[PDB]
């Protein structure tokens, strides 16, 4: 009488979507690990984003610049949607770009400096109908949501800077099953993200904040 | 762009220097606004969930 599961990274697919795997369960303990599993995978994990950019010649976002197609609360919106990855240790650090081209300026042409990673690749930030210079900065942090309300507004320093919200997070979707195989069942995980992280790492950290979280009640004392 | 009246108007005698502010702000949904489909369905917006 004793079961105690192993995970498995059974199952890619698609973009980044998987379905990681438990293999032997308590028989009625599945569906506790299920939702538990879910809600903590869609609400703590925290990433890294940008959060405040200064561009060149700007002093505000109702702005435009010469010779782009776009403006600059557009591009503010296009910032938003990079997929970044950082190390374990950094937490705060700069990005910069300068570009002297005449076509689509894609987020590929960020500065690759050490540490940081830009896995939308193909995402366009601005395009220039003619050949000009064009360069910012942006402040990338780590962070996790905490609702609309619980969100200081991040102070600015500079002139042109220029508050961009950040929604950390990065998982997108989240659904499981549970299959039962004799005194015994399997758990079937559905996750889907932005690939800023790995599915294994991923479900392991949550189980970690949960048991983290239970671990008061084994001590029915303060702390 | 000169053509004025050095000020820019009449200035409506009596009055020395006027000045005009322009300021902007983003305002999102909150407890409280009104939506409406257009069936003639309408509300108040009660609360905010969280994802899950």
């Amino acid at each position: 009488l004793e079961f105690v599961p192993n995970i498995q990274l059974k199952e890619d697919l698609g973009a980044f979507s998987y379905k990681v795997q438990l293999s032997p369960v308590e028989k009625g303990m599945a569906h506790i690990l299920g939702n538990s599993i879910r809600r903590v995978l869609l609400s703590s994990l925290s990433g890294a984003s940008i959060i405040k950019v200064n561009i060149a010649n700007v002093l505000h976002e109702y702005s435009t610049l010469e010779d782009v197609k776009e403006d600059v609360v557009e591009i503010v919106s296009n910032l938003k949607k990079v997929a970044i990855k950082l190390d374990t240790g950094i937490d705060r650090l700069d990005l910069e770009l300068s570009v002297n081209k005449s076509g689509v300026v894609s987020a590929g042409d960020f500065k690759t400096t050490q540490g940081v990673e830009i896995i939308n690749k193909d995402q366009p930030i601005a395009t220039l109908t003619n050949q000009r210079a064009f360069s910012l900065t942006a402040t990338v942090s780590v962070g996790r949501n905490v609702g609309i309300l619980s969100a200081i507004p991040t102070e600015l320093e500079r002139v042109g800077d220029i508050a961009v919200d950040a929604d950390f997070n990065p998982i997108k979707r989240v659904a499981f099953e549970v299959f039962d195989n004799g005194d015994s069942e399997t758990l079937e995980v559905f996750v889907k993200t932005n690939g800023t992280i790995e599915p294994l790492a991923a479900v392991t950290k949550a189980l970690e904040y949960f048991c983290e979280q239970i671990s008061v009640f084994v001590s029915l004392r303060v702390p | 762009k000169k053509k004025s009246i050095t000020q820019s108007n009449e200035l409506s005698p009596g009055v020395l220097k006027t000045v005009k502010v322009f300021v902007a702000i983003k305002k999102r949904i909150q407890p409280g606004d009104k939506m409406a489909g257009r069936h003639g369905n309408k509300g108040v917006v009660s609360r905010v969930l969280p994802v899950e």
